[PDB]
RNA sequence: AGAAGGGGGCCUGACUGCGAGGCCUGCAAGCCGAGCAGGGGCGAAAGCCGGGCCUAGUGAACCGGUGGUCCCGUGUGGAAGG
RNA sequence: GAGCCCGGUGAAAUACCACCCUGGCGCGGCUGGGGGCCUAACCCUCGGAUGGGGGGACAGCGCUUGGCGGGCAGUUUGACUG
RNA sequence: ACAGCUCUCUGCGAACUCGUAAGAGGAGGUAUAGGGAGCGACGCUUGCCCGGUGCCGGAAGGUCAAGGGGAGGGGUGCAAGC
RNA sequence: GGGAACCUGGGGAACUGAAACAUCUCAGUACCCAGAGGAGAGGAAAGAGAAAUCGACUCCCUGAGUAGCGGCGAGCGAAAGG
RNA sequence: CGCGGGGUGGAGCAGCCUGGUAGCUCGUCGGGCUCAUAACCCGAAGGUCGUCGGUUCAAAUCCGGCCCCCGCAACCA
């Protein structure tokens, strides 16, 4: 409504469920749904979401102070691989195709945050504070969002899934919104 | 063939093409003929005592507004060129 | 096809209406057994007065009501009715309420459209109305000598 | 055959720009082609390579079709169309 | 996404709100096709009818679509050549 | 040409013909009738082939003109739009 | 009703030409019919066309055999402006 | 050039668009039927599901790209 009303998420519990479904054309030819890898999102979030680099052992000091709070080393390459129950999740860059114990025995792999200047520091932002969505295919939508509390200066969710149309090709045009859950979903154009 | 408050008519031709595109190839037309577009006819009856009309087609309602008169009418059993000469 | 109707029709029956419909119903049916004509402005604006020519003229016999109710409301009319205690003589027909009231204070009477449905015949006190629709219930005492 | 033939190695000059000068010739067509410039192939090199030992293996313009480029673009702008 | 569950395990976990592929039903729109009855346009009729019979949105007629169409029309049916 | 035979068309505003039409023949007729076709008194007869052609019959499918239909695309304007 | 041609409206050929011929040409000519009259039509902008322009209409001379039209054939052929 | 339909045991058909497990038919051959035969009854092996590879945990198959196949197509200087 008029803009893209934010406080439009209000009873259940602690609303933290907006959201941010949207269509469009399924593969226009070539690509699909590839929104940004883990995008800025204009929100302090708060989100202490445990976040884990796999990096080494080494790195247990700061890596866990790497803007989550619990980070291990190699010593899940064959220690923490092996089950069905047992087996966020990081890897290995450059060109290492390290995908052993985590890639059959999949919950999150691709790449992690390029800072050899320091897994935490205090000019490096965007590790434990930034979300993702790729496709979904006949239903795609869905992007991340805050709590119920945000006046109009939670426009996050009308920036990084809104704006994230950038990886859409030609055959049609994109249309029909809502940013709700948990209580419902209300539209909002553009 | 007639009018009313309309008129007779044309007799335009008949082109006839055996045609390409211009929007694909080239194009052109074998031959025509002199038409005849018998401007549409149609006859009503109506009421000013109980009148004959063989109105255009197009001007159909026309007549009704004739219709919609009374200025002290009688015996004329024609009594309709007394609706046209004071029609439009 | 916009036509005004009469004899009120199912579907579109609202007699002096306004309907749409395909030229044939109206130009053969409707039009030839008069119940209903063409859209004409003329026939239109004609007919349009001929309501509030209508309306206003008619609410007149509601008008004059009004004159006459915040009048004959209060302002009783203290009838001299010839009787005395028990069983009245000469039952009060509007023949005299009205007779003592328009042969009283030269103010209109209708005889009728009163309210009475019988002569009462005894003496007491009672509030019958002025008929018909908006009513003016003139408050009628009886007397005696 | 003192190769145009038989075999091997790299390559794509079966190039773009042009063309002095001829052959043949009624016109229009057809025919060989030195050499300059451009960037290349093979070679140590002098050099050769603008298709095929050689003559047949093809069809004026008109009309449309696809590509692109600088030009035109009906008051001007951009388009529709040349 | 956790009060209105995980679990264990598998390709994926449910209590709930959603955006939507698959697909049918539920009251409306806009349009369609059909099969019925009608009469009043159009048609035909009746000892001369302001009417009565029967046909009836059909037929007939205007425009436009495609086809059949020597019934008719304009034409074409090469040149060399003992 | 002929009587006579046969196939065939035509339900009456008949089919068919003349005519732009109105109108008229048909016919003031109504299938024991009217038109079209071939054969040609009368006697005995008239075989087989429905692949191709024509015509009669097939409320299924194939193809198909408008028109309805609008997924999608292009032109322009700052835009609502056109 | 008549009237030598002359004018306008309504209709409206073919031979020819293209060295055949069907678009095209001849040609809106011939001729037919109506009508107007000493003439007829046209006539005061819902124009023209690129000029800060022009200013009813009709006739002549140029524009110009230009611009264009065209089985881009034969051939047809303006207008503004002066 | 426009559209859009089919490769499946030897042959000629379903199946997949809802993936998930390849089945009709005829024949090949061996028994059962008489002396034998066609009518017949039964048991059988026989496909990298056209491929270059995109998806899914997994494709005959879901959607494209490709070699014929196959019908509608509209001209043709
Ligand atoms: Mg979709
Ligand atoms: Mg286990
Ligand atoms: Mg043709
Ligand atoms: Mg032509
Ligand atoms: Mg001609
Ligand atoms: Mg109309
Ligand atoms: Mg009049
Ligand atoms: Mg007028
Ligand atoms: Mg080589
Ligand atoms: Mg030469
Ligand atoms: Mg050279
Ligand atoms: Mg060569
Ligand atoms: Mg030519
Ligand atoms: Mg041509
Ligand atoms: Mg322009
Ligand atoms: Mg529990
Ligand atoms: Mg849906
Ligand atoms: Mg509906
Ligand atoms: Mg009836
Ligand atoms: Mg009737
Ligand atoms: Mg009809
Ligand atoms: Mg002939
Ligand atoms: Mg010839
Ligand atoms: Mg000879
Ligand atoms: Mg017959
Ligand atoms: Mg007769
Ligand atoms: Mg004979
Ligand atoms: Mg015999
Ligand atoms: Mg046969
Ligand atoms: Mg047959
Ligand atoms: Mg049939
Ligand atoms: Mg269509
Ligand atoms: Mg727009
Ligand atoms: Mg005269
Ligand atoms: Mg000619
Ligand atoms: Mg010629
Ligand atoms: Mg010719
Ligand atoms: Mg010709
Ligand atoms: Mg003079
Ligand atoms: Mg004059
Ligand atoms: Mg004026
Ligand atoms: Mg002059
Ligand atoms: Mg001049
Ligand atoms: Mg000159
Ligand atoms: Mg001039
Ligand atoms: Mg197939
Ligand atoms: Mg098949
Ligand atoms: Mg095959
Ligand atoms: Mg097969
Ligand atoms: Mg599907
Ligand atoms: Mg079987
Ligand atoms: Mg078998
Ligand atoms: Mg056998
Ligand atoms: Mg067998
Ligand atoms: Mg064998
Ligand atoms: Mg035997
Ligand atoms: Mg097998
Ligand atoms: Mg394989
Ligand atoms: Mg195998
Ligand atoms: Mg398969
Ligand atoms: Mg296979
Ligand atoms: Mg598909
Ligand atoms: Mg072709």
């Amino acid at each position: 409504k008029v803009y893209t009303i934010d406080e439009a998420a209000r009873t259940a519990k602690f609303d933290e469920t907006v959201e941010v479904h949207a269509k469009l054309g399924i593969d226009p030819r070539r690509s699909d749904q590839n929104v940004r890898g883990t995008v800025s999102l204009p929100h302090g979030l708060g989100k202490q979401v445990r976040v884990l680099a796999i990096a080494k052992g080494e790195k247990i000091k700061e890596a866990e102070e790497a803007g989550a709070d619990y980070v291990g080393g190699e010593e899940i390459i064959q220690k923490i691989l092996d089950a069905w129950m047992d087996f966020v999740m990081g890897a290995v860059g450059s060109k290492l195709g390290r995908i052993l114990a985590p890639r059959g025995l999949n919950p999150k792999a691709g790449t992690v945050g390029f800072n050899i200047g320091e897994i935490i520091r205090e000019i490096k932002a965007g590790r434990i504070e930034f979300r993702n969505d790729k496709t979904g295919a006949i239903h795609a939508p869905v992007g991340k969002a805050s709590f119920p509390p945000e006046k109009l200066a939670d426009n996050i969710r009308a920036f990084i899934r809104a704006l994230e149309a950038h990886k859409p090709e030609g055959a049609k045009g994109t249309f029909l919104r809502s940013v709700y859950v948990t209580t419902t979903m209300g539209p909002s154009v553009r | 063939s007639g009018k009313r408050p309309i008129v007779a008519n044309s007799i335009q031709r008949r082109g006839k093409a055996k045609r390409e595109g211009g929007v694909g190839k080239k194009t052109t037309g074998i031959s025509k003929r002199r038409q005849y577009p018998n401007l549409q006819k149609v006859r009503v009856r109506v009421a000013g005592q109980e009148i004959t009309f063989r109105v255009a087609a197009s001007h159909i309602p026309k007549v009704y507004e004739l219709v919609e008169r009374a200025k002290g009418l009688k015996l004329e059993g024609l009594s309709p060129k007394e609706i046209k000469k004071e029609l439009l | 096809m916009k036509v005004i109707l009469l004899e009120p029709l199912e579907n579109l029956g609202d007699v002096g209406q306004v309907v749409d419909v395909k030229p044939g119903y109206a130009r053969n049916y409707l039009l030839p057994r008069g119940l209903a004509v063409l859209a004409t402005e003329s026939n239109l604006k004609a007919l349009e007065a001929r309501i509030r020519a209508q309306a206003k003229r008619l609410a007149e016999r509601k008008a004059e009501a009004e004159r006459l109710k915040e009048i004959l409301e209060n302002l009783t009319l203290t009838i001299p009715v010839r009787a005395g205690e028990t069983k009245i003589y000469g039952s009060v027909t509007a023949k005299d309420i009205a007779e003592a009231l328009s042969r009283q204070h030269g103010v209109t009477i209708d005889p009728k459209r009163l309210a009475l449905e019988k002569p009462i015949k005894e003496l007491g006190e009672y509030v019958l109305t002025y008929k018909p629709h908006p009513e003016v219930p003139i408050q009628l005492k009886v007397s005696v000598v």
